[PDB]
RNA sequence: GGUUGCGGCCAUAUCUAGCAGAAAGCACCGUUCCCCGUUCGAUCAACCGUAGUUAAGCUGCUAAGAGCAAUACCGAGUAGUGUAGUGGGAGACCAUACGCGAAACUAUUGUGCUGCAAUCU
RNA sequence: CCUAAGGGGGACUCAUGGAGAACAGAAAUCUCCAGUAGAACAAAAGGGUAAAAGUCCCCUUGAUUUUGAUUUUCAGUGUGAAUACAAACCAUGAAAGUGUGGCCUAUCGAUCCUUUAGUCCCUCGGAAUUUGAGGCUAGAGGUGCCAGAAAAGUUACCACAGGGAUAACUGGCUUGUGGCAGUCAAGCGUUCAUAGCGACAUUGCUUUUUGAUUCUUCGAUGUCGGCUCUUCCUAUCAUACCGAAGCAGAAUUCGGUAAGCGUUGGAUUGUUCACCCACUAAUAGGGAACGUGAGCUGGGUUUAGACCGUCGUGAGACAGGUUAGUUU
RNA sequence: UUGCUUAAUUGAACGUGGACAAUUGAAUGAAGAGCUUUUAGUGGGCCAUUUUUGGUAAGCAGAACUGGCGAUGCGGGAUGA
RNA sequence: GGCGAAAGACUAAUCGAACCAUCUAGUAGCUGGUUCCUGCCGAAGUUUCCCUCAGGAUAGCAGAAGCUCGUAUCAGUUUUAU
RNA sequence: GUCUAACGUCUAUGCGAGUGUUUGGGUGUAAAACCCGUACGCGUAAUGAAAGUGAACGAAGGUGGGGGCCCAUUAGGGUGCACCAUCGACCGAUCCUGAUGUGUUCGGAUGGAUUUGAGUAAGAGCAUAGCUGUUGGGACCCGAAAGAUGGUGAACUAUGCCUG
C-alpha cells in the first residue's frame, strides 16, 4: 500500500530544532509584515492551524495579503515546463523576514553616498561590483622564514 | 553544454579569450575536462588575430582584413586598428568583454603532430585538458 | 470518438439513408415544365385571368400581426355586400371562403 | 454516539435570525410518491415486454449511513437539517458521561 | 502481461525545449484572494484620488 | 560538426508578401517596399508590414473609431489611415471633415465621409501629399472581438464561450456548470 | 552601580555544593470582620506594615565542578563527495587528476548581555 | 469512534525513583523530596504539546448561517481533506482573545431517480380557484472494481481474432538446488593430523538434477521411452606402464600418464529411474536440439467412445485407476 | 484620498510634487524577445556510467539523474542496437 | 425440426443445429497491406482519468500558419548576498 | 483515406450592420448565362429554471506600458490605434435594505454585497471557395467464430408403414 498523505515525509522537516521546543518567542508575533515584503518560510510544527504544505518549507516569496493572525505569500511554482502562481496563506509563526533584502538596500545606499562624495569631490566613482580577481606581484621576506625543506613520509602502521 | 555554449565553444577546435575572475574560472572549472586552455603569449595573439581574425558583424563572420572595419566596430572603445585589439586582449584592458565578443570564435585545425597518446584526460595525467598554462602557445602553435 | 474542443454534433445518418436520397437533377427541368404548363393554361382560358380574386386578411400570431396577405376567398358577408351571390361568384373568377 | 434533544444554532427563519432553541430529531425520509414523474416513468417503462428495463444495484459496500439531524425552531417552527459522520451506533438523549466512577 | 510502472526519464528533455520559462512581470498584480475589507474601503480610496487629482488639473487648464 | 544553440534554417515567421494574388494590391506593395527601403521614416515601414496582414489581422474600422482618434488633443486636421476596409455606423449622431486614406470604402462610409465635407482618398493618394506619412494617424481595428477569438483558451474556470452549435437551458449547463449538479466550472 | 515592576534575545542565564550581602527594594513574616476559596486562611481571598528576620527567597563570589558558549599551525586537508580516464585489480575494492570538504578527539577562553519606567547610603 | 474525546476559561502536573506511616506484604491509602516528560493525548505510526494540547472542575454548542478565495492530489479537472479572510449569529472569559468539529498528517462518493428542508418564490402555455404535478437552492438514500455496468457455471464436442506483448521442449544467462573438487587441520586411524580419512569453517568447478527467468519459436522446429547407428567428453569400471600403503605372499586400497580398446544376456515395469537372476576383465558416468518418428515402433502421455472411485444439484472435474483409439 | 485602522493629526494602500543621469548599480552569452491558434504521430521501450531495491544470482525484475540506442549512417572495438 | 437398440450419432463426401438466397460491404480495441521525387523541420513510449492492462481521452514532446514588437529582457551557466 | 451531411482553425474573395440571386418568379441562343423579390437563416443583446428584466458617473472610465504620429534641441515633452497587466463603471441572475403608495398584499424608489453569466463598455458579420482536423455513414482496402428472415432437400442415411 502506497500512502502520500500531507504532512508525508516531514518526519525531520517539521521537527523542532534539537532543544528549542516549547513556545514560541514573542518577536515572531511582533513583526510587522507588509504587502511586497520577502519571507522566508519555515513551518513550525507546533503551530498546526496555518501551516504550510511541505513544498513551502525553505521557500522564500513575496507578501500578498495581511489577514488577523496571517499573511498570504506568492511563491513560483514548477508545473512542468512553466511556473505557476501559487498564494498560500501563513500564519506569521511560519514566516520570517528575508536578510536577502537588507544586504542590497544597504548597497544601493552606500553607491548613493559614495556617488555623491565623488560628486562633491568633482571626482569619478565605479560603483558596480566586481568578481574576485588574481593577485598582483608581491615580494616574500626571508628574516626569520628561511624555506624549511619537507619530504613525504615513509609508511607506519599506528594501531 | 551550457557552459560551452554561453563560451560561445560549439564545435572541436574553437577557440576563445577569457578574462580570468572567479566568475568565468568556475565557469571554465566546469568546462575543464573537454577544454585545453592556458596563458596565451603576445606572439600567440597577434598570430592569431591576424591569420584567424574575424569580427561579429551583424551576426556575420567578417574577416579583419583592414583597419576600418575594426574602427567601425571598436572606435567608441578607442579600438582604432588590429594592433590595438591586440594591446586590448594581451594587457587585459577596460574594453576586454566587446573586444572580445566583437571577435567571433576562432576555428583552429587539429595538431600538426598530433595530441597526446590520449586526449581527454588532464594534461597533468598525460593528457590534454586542463590548465597547461605557458604549453597553450606550443599547443596554439600546432593547431594554428 | 470524442476528441477536441470541438462543438458536438448531431448528424442523423444511423438508418439506411442512402436509399432514400432525393436530388432535385431537375430543378430547371421542372421549371421550364411548370412554365409550360402555365403558358398552357393561359392559352386555355384565354382573355380570363389566371388567377382568382383573393381577399386580404391579417396573419395570425403574435409575430406576425403587423403583416396582411393574400387569403382564400371572400366571406359570404363580404360578397353579400356587394351583391354577389357565392355560387355565382366561383364563376366569374371570385374566390369564396365559408369558413372565413 | 449521543445526541441531545436540545440545541441551541442559528435559524435561517426570517423572523428569528439568531441563535433559538431547537427540538433534534431523526430525520425519517417521506414515502414514495406514485405520482413523481419518475416513479411515473419507471412504471410506465416497466410495462409491456421487456422484461427489466432499469437497473437494480447490489455490490453494496457501506455498513453505516449518515444520520441527519432535524432541527425544528421552537419559537417559528422552521426545519432545518445538519447529516453527521457515519456511525453505526446512536441514541438521542441518552445517558451522559460519568466520569470518575468505578468498574 | 506486465508493463513498465513509472519513469521520469526524458521528462527534463521535453520540459527544457520550449520551456523553463519564468513567468513575467507586471506592475500591478492582481487582487484577487486580497482582504474583503481593504478591498472595499481601497475602492473608495483610488475613486477619491481620482477626483483630487482630476480637480487639480481643472484648476490647472480653465 | 556543431552544438546547434538555436533552430538551424527557421523561417522568419512574419509575411514577407500578400497570400493575395490580386494585383492592384501588390502594386501597393510595389509602392511602399521602395519607400520603406529609401524613406528612413518610421511610417513607411509599419505600412509595408501592414499590406501584407491577412483579412483578419485587418480588422474593419469602423467610421466612428475615426471619430474618436480625431478627438484625440491636436488630430483633429490628421490624415486617418486606414490599411483595410472602413465601415459606415448607423449609430453616429454626427461626423466631422476629415481626410481618409482607405483600401476601401462601403457606400455608407464614402456617402458620409463625403456628406460632412471630407475626402475618401485611396493609400496610393496618400503618397503623394504624404510621402513619409507627415501629420497622419494611423486606426487600427479591434482583433479581440471576433467570434472565433471567445472559444479561445476554453478551460475550467476560464470563463471562454463553449464551441456549441445551439443554445439553450439542455445544451451544457447542468453538470460542470451548476454546484447543484456535482461540480461548476 | 544595587533593587523592584514590565520585558527582548532565550543556559555565557542551567545544575550541585559552600560563603557573603551596607542602603533601598523585594521577601519571609502577623491576623481572619469583610469579598473570596479550601479537608486544612497550606494555596487562593482579604486586613494590618502594626510584633519580628535576612534563616530562606533573591543577588554576588568561590569550584584543575557537570553542563553550556566561543575560539584554533588540535585532530585533518583525514572521512566523505562533485567531476575524469580504453587507470590498477579475477573480484572486493583501491590509487591518481581538477574541485568541495566533515564529525568525534585535543587544547584554550568565557559563565548573561541588554530595553522602558520607578527607586536607593 | 466521540454531546464530548468539540469550544472557552481556570486550577493543577504526568511516567518513574528515593525516604517514611496500624493491619499493609512485590501491588491498597497517606506525606515530603527529586522528577525535560523518561506519561498522557480514541485508534496505526510520525510530528506536536508542561503555570499545556496532559489531569480535574465550571459554563456551553462554533459539530451553526451566506457564499467566494486559496493549499494538496492536479489536466493545475473532479472528489476528499485542509488553510486565511469577508458578512452574520453566538459560546466562553475580567479581558485581550479563541472557537467555522475532533492537536496535525487517513477516516470516503457523480449523472438519472426518490425523499426531506428552504424560498412560500416561478410554471402547468385560452382565463381562474383549490388538490396534484413540475422547477430553483441545500442535505440524505450509493456506487469499496471506491471518476461511480444491472449479472452463475461447464465444454475431454467445440469455434474465431490474435499473441512468442504469455505458460507446456530444446537452446541462452544464473547455479540457489543437485553433482564433483580443493585449502586450514580439532579429531579418527593399537602409537601416529595428512597410508587411508577428516569436523567447525572457507575457496572453487560442473550444467547429466531441480529451480529462477521468459530472450527465440504460437500463418507449428512433431513435446515419453525403446530399437538401430555413428561420433565425441573424462569426473577411468576393465585392460598397458608406473608411484604410495597401516604393500610378507595372495588379495586390496590411494594416486600419475592415460578415452588406444571394450563395457553384456535376462524376469517384472510403457517407463527414464529402479530391483532381482547370471555370465564376464568390466558389466563406469555422460553429450551430440534431454542425438536419433519424411529411421521405425506407438506400450505411455494428451482429443473424441466407455467403466469405476472421489468431487459437483447439474452440465461436468480429477495433475486418480481402467479399456479402445489413422504415426502422411 | 478613504466608508479601512489608530487614543490620535496613528498607520495601510494608491497617489501629486521634488532630488538622485549613463559604472542606472556583478559575470558570460544571446541567428532577438514576447504572444496566439490549430493539428499529426506517440502513450509496449531498451541500454551505458554513477546512486539504488528484491533476489544466491541472472543477457532477471524494479527505481533516481544524465547521456545514448530506438530514429543513426561514418572511423575504431575481428565480429556486435 | 426430424430420426436415433443412444455414438452427440444419421439427416445427399455437410451435423454439439443441414443446404440455398437475403439482411450483409454484419462488427472487430486484433493480423496483413497501404502505389511518385526532392527540400526543411522533427518526436513519444511519460502525467491524470477510464471493466483501464494489446485500446482510448487528456497533458506533454512535433509541425504549420503566423502575430506584436526590435536589445526591449531573456538563459538546463557562473559570482556575491540570503 | 473516397464521396456526402453537419462542423473547428487558417487563408483568399465579394459586400458590410448587414449579408445570402438559384425554394420560387422572370428570361434564354434552354439543365448554362442573364435578371427579380417577399419571406426566411445567420448576425445586429444578454441573462435567468422561470415569471421576467434588459446594457454611458466620466470626453464610453482610471493607472503602467505601447507601434506610429506631433512639438523638440543629446536627452525631453505631447498624442497615443491594435494589444498586454491592473483597478473601476453598466446589463442579467443571487442575497441584503425596503420610499411615496396600496384591490393590505401588492409595489420596489433608494443604497449595498470575498457571489454569479457563453454579456455592455463607438458593432463584425454573412456568403462562396481551398487545404488540414472531427463525427455519422460500407467510411483506407481485405478478414471472423456468430445472429436474423424467407425458402430447398429422406436419390445417402435414421426410423415407421405398404408391396415384392
Ligand atoms: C427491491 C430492491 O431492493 O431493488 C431495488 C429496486 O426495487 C429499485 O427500483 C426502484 C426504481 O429504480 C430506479 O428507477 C433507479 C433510479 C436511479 C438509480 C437507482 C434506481 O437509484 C440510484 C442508485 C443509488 O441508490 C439506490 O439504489 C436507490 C434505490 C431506490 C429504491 C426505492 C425507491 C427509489 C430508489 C443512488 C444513491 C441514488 O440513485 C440510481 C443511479 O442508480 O425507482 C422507482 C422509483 C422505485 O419504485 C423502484 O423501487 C421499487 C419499490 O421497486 O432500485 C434499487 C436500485 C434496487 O435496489
Ligand atoms: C509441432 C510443434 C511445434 O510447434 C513445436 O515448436 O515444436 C514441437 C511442439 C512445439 C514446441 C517446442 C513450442 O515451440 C514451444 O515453444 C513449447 C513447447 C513445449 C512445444 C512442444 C511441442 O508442442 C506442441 O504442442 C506442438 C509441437
Ligand atoms: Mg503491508
Ligand atoms: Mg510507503
Ligand atoms: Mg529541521
Ligand atoms: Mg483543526
Ligand atoms: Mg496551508
Ligand atoms: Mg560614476
Ligand atoms: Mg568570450
Ligand atoms: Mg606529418
Ligand atoms: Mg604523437
Ligand atoms: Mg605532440
Ligand atoms: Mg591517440
Ligand atoms: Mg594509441
Ligand atoms: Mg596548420
Ligand atoms: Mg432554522
Ligand atoms: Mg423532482
Ligand atoms: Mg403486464
Ligand atoms: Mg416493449
Ligand atoms: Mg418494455
Ligand atoms: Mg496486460
Ligand atoms: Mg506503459
Ligand atoms: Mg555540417
Ligand atoms: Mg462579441
Ligand atoms: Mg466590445
Ligand atoms: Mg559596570
Ligand atoms: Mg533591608
Ligand atoms: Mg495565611
Ligand atoms: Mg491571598
Ligand atoms: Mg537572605
Ligand atoms: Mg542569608
Ligand atoms: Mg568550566
Ligand atoms: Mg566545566
Ligand atoms: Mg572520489
Ligand atoms: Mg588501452
Ligand atoms: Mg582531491
Ligand atoms: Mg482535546
Ligand atoms: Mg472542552
Ligand atoms: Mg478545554
Ligand atoms: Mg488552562
Ligand atoms: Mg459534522
Ligand atoms: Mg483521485
Ligand atoms: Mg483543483
Ligand atoms: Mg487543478
Ligand atoms: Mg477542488
Ligand atoms: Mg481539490
Ligand atoms: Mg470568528
Ligand atoms: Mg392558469
Ligand atoms: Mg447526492
Ligand atoms: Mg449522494
Ligand atoms: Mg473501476
Ligand atoms: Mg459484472
Ligand atoms: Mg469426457
Ligand atoms: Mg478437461
Ligand atoms: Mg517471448
Ligand atoms: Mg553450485
Ligand atoms: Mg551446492
Ligand atoms: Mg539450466
Ligand atoms: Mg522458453
Ligand atoms: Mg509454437
Ligand atoms: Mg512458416
Ligand atoms: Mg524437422
Ligand atoms: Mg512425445
Ligand atoms: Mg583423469
Ligand atoms: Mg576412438
Ligand atoms: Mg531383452
Ligand atoms: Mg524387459
Ligand atoms: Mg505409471
Ligand atoms: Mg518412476
Ligand atoms: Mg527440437
Ligand atoms: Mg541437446
Ligand atoms: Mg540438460
Ligand atoms: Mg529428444
Ligand atoms: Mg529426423
Ligand atoms: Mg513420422
Ligand atoms: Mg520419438
Ligand atoms: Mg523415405
Ligand atoms: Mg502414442
Ligand atoms: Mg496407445
Ligand atoms: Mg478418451
Ligand atoms: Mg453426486
Ligand atoms: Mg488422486
Ligand atoms: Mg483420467
Ligand atoms: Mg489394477
Ligand atoms: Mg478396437
Ligand atoms: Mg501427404
Ligand atoms: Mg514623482
Ligand atoms: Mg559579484
Ligand atoms: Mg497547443
Ligand atoms: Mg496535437
Ligand atoms: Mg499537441
Ligand atoms: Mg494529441
Ligand atoms: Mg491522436
Ligand atoms: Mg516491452
Ligand atoms: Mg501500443
Ligand atoms: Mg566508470
Ligand atoms: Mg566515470
Ligand atoms: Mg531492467
Ligand atoms: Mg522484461
Ligand atoms: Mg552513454
Ligand atoms: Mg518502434
Ligand atoms: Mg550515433
Ligand atoms: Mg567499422
Ligand atoms: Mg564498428
Ligand atoms: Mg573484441
Ligand atoms: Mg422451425
Ligand atoms: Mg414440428
Ligand atoms: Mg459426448
Ligand atoms: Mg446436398
Ligand atoms: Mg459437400
Ligand atoms: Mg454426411
Ligand atoms: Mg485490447
Ligand atoms: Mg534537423
Ligand atoms: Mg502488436
Ligand atoms: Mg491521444
Ligand atoms: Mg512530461
Ligand atoms: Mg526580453
Ligand atoms: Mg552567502
Ligand atoms: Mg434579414
Ligand atoms: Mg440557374
Ligand atoms: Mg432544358
Ligand atoms: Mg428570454
Ligand atoms: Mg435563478
Ligand atoms: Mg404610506
Ligand atoms: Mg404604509
Ligand atoms: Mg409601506
Ligand atoms: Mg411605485
Ligand atoms: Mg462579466
Ligand atoms: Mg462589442
Ligand atoms: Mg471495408
Ligand atoms: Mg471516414
Ligand atoms: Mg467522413
Ligand atoms: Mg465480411
Ligand atoms: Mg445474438
Ligand atoms: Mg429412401
Ligand atoms: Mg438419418
Ligand atoms: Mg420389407
Ligand atoms: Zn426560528
Amino acid at each position: 500500500g502506497k500512502s502520500r498523505g500531507y504532512r508525508s515525509g516531514t518526519r525531520y522537516a517539521f521537527q523542532r530544532d534539537f532543544k528549542k521546543h516549547g513556545a514560541i518567542p514573542l518577536s515572531t508575533y511582533l513583526k510587522v509584515y507588509k504587502v511586497g515584503d520577502i519571507v522566508d518560510i519555515k513551518a513550525n510544527g507546533s503551530i498546526q492551524k496555518g501551516m504550510p504544505h511541505k513544498y513551502y518549507h525553505g521557500k522564500t516569496g513575496i507578501v500578498y495579503n495581511v489577514t488577523k493572525s496571517s499573511v498570504g505569500v506568492i511563491i513560483n511554482k514548477v508545473v512542468g515546463n512553466r511556473y505557476i502562481e501559487k498564494r498560500v496563506n501563513l500564519r506569521v509563526e511560519h514566516v520570517k523576514h528575508s536578510a536577502c533584502r537588507q544586504e542590497f538596500l544597504n548597497r544601493v545606499k552606500s553607491n548613493a553616498a559614495k556617488k555623491r562624495e565623488a560628486k562633491a569631490n568633482g571626482e569619478t566613482v565605479y560603483l558596480k561590483r566586481q568578481a574576485a580577481k588574481p593577485r598582483g606581484s608581491r615580494i616574500i621576506s626571508t628574516e626569520g622564514n628561511i624555506p624549511q625543506t619537507l619530504a613525504p613520509v615513509a609508511y607506519e602502521t599506528f594501531i | 553544454r551550457k557552459v560551452l555554449q554561453l563560451l560561445r565553444l560549439t564545435q572541436i577546435n574553437a577557440g576563445v579569450f577569457v578574462r580570468l575572475t572567479k566568475a568565468t574560472s568556475e565557469l571554465i572549472k566546469l568546462a575543464e575536462p573537454y577544454v585545453a586552455y592556458g596563458y596565451p603569449s603576445l606572439s600567440t595573439i597577434r598570430q592569431l588575430v591576424y591569420k584567424r581574425g574575424f569580427g561579429k558583424v551583424n551576426k556575420q563572420r567578417i574577416a579583419l582584413s583592414d583597419n576600418a572595419i575594426i574602427e567601425a566596430n571598436l572606435g567608441k572603445f578607442n579600438i582604432l586598428s588590429i594592433e590595438d585589439l591586440i594591446h586590448e586582449i594581451y594587457t587585459v584592458g577596460p574594453n576586454f568583454k566587446q573586444v572580445s565578443n566583437f571577435l567571433w570564435p576562432f576555428k583552429l585545425s587539429n595538431p600538426n603532430g598530433g595530441f597526446r597518446a590520449r586526449k581527454f584526460q588532464h594534461f597533468i595525467q598525460g593528457g590534454d585538458t586542463g590548465n597547461r598554462e605557458q604549453f597553450i602557445n606550443a599547443l596554439v602553435k600546432q593547431m594554428n | 470518438a470524442i476528441s477536441k474542443n470541438l462543438p458536438l454534433l448531431n448528424n442523423h445518418f444511423r438508418k439506411h439513408w442512402q436509399e432514400r436520397v432525393r436530388v432535385h437533377f431537375d430543378q430547371a427541368g421542372k421549371k421550364a415544365s411548370r412554365r409550360q404548363s402555365r403558358l398552357r393554361k393561359a392559352a386555355k382560358i384565354a382573355p380570363r385571368p389566371i388567377d382568382a380574386l383573393r381577399p386580404v386578411v391579417r396573419a395570425p400570431t403574435v409575430k406576425y400581426n403587423r403583416k396582411v396577405r393574400a387569403g382564400r376567398g371572400f366571406t359570404l358577408a363580404e360578397l353579400k355586400a356587394v351583391g354577389i351571390a357565392p355560387k355565382y361568384a366561383r364563376t366569374i373568377g371570385i374566390s369564396v371562403d365559408h369558413r372565413r | 454516539v449521543n445526541v441531545p434533544k436540545t440545541r441551541k444554532t442559528y435559524c435561517k427563519g426570517k423572523e428569528c435570525r439568531k441563535h433559538t432553541q431547537h427540538k433534534v430529531t431523526q430525520y425519517k425520509a417521506g414515502k414514495a410518491s406514485l405520482f413523481a414523474q419518475g416513479k411515473r416513468r419507471y412504471d410506465r417503462k416497466q410495462s409491456g415486454y421487456g422484461g427489466q428495463t432499469k437497473q437494480i444495484f447490489h455490490k453494496k459496500a457501506k455498513t453505516t449511513k449518515k444520520v441527519v439531524l432535524r432541527l425544528e425552531c421552537v419559537v417559528c417552527k422552521t426545519k432545518a437539517q445538519l447529516p453527521l459522520k457515519r456511525c453505526k451506533h446512536f441514541e438521542l438523549g441518552g445517558d451522559k458521561k460519568q466520569k470518575g466512577q468505578a468498574l | 502481461a506486465k508493463s513498465k510502472n513509472h519513469t521520469a526519464h526524458n521528462q527534463t528533455r521535453k520540459a527544457h525545449r520550449n520551456g523553463i520559462k519564468k513567468p513575467k512581470t507586471y506592475k500591478y498584480p492582481s487582487l484577487k484572494g486580497v482582504d474583503a475589507k481593504f478591498k472595499r474601503n481601497h475602492r473608495y480610496a483610488l475613486h477619491g484620488t481620482a477626483k483630487a487629482l482630476a480637480k487639480a488639473r481643472a484648476e490647472k487648464s480653465a | 560538426g556543431r552544438d546547434h544553440t538555436s533552430k538551424q534554417h527557421v523561417r522568419s515567421g512574419h509575411r514577407t508578401a500578400p497570400k493575395s494574388d490580386n494585383v492592384y494590391l501588390q502594386l501597393l506593395v510595389k509602392l511602399y517596399s521602395f519607400l520603406a527601403r529609401r524613406t528612413d521614416a518610421p511610417f513607411n515601414k509599419v505600412i509595408l508590414k501592414s499590406l501584407f496582414l491577412s483579412k483578419i489581422n485587418r480588422p474593419p474600422v469602423s467610421v466612428s473609431r475615426i471619430s474618436r482618434a480625431l478627438k484625440q488633443k491636436g488630430a483633429a486636421e490628421k490624415t486617418i489611415v486606414v490599411v483595410g476596409t472602413v465601415t459606415d455606423d448607423n449609430r453616429l449622431l454626427e461626423f466631422p471633415k476629415a481626410t481618409i486614406a482607405a483600401l476601401r470604402f462601403t457606400a455608407g462610409a464614402k456617402d458620409r465621409i463625403l456628406k460632412n465635407g471630407g475626402e475618401a482618398i485611396t493609400l496610393d493618394q496618400l503618397a503623394l501629399r504624404a510621402p513619409k506619412g507627415q501629420n497622419t494617424l494611423i486606426v487600427r481595428g479591434p482583433r479581440n472581438s471576433r467570434e472565433a477569438v471567445r472559444h479561445f483558451g476554453f478551460g475550467p474556470h476560464k470563463g471562454k464561450a463553449p464551441r456549441i452549435l445551439s443554445k439553450g437551458r439542455k445544451f451544457e449547463r447542468a453538470r460542470g456548470r451548476r454546484r447543484s449538479r456535482g461540480f461548476k466550472v
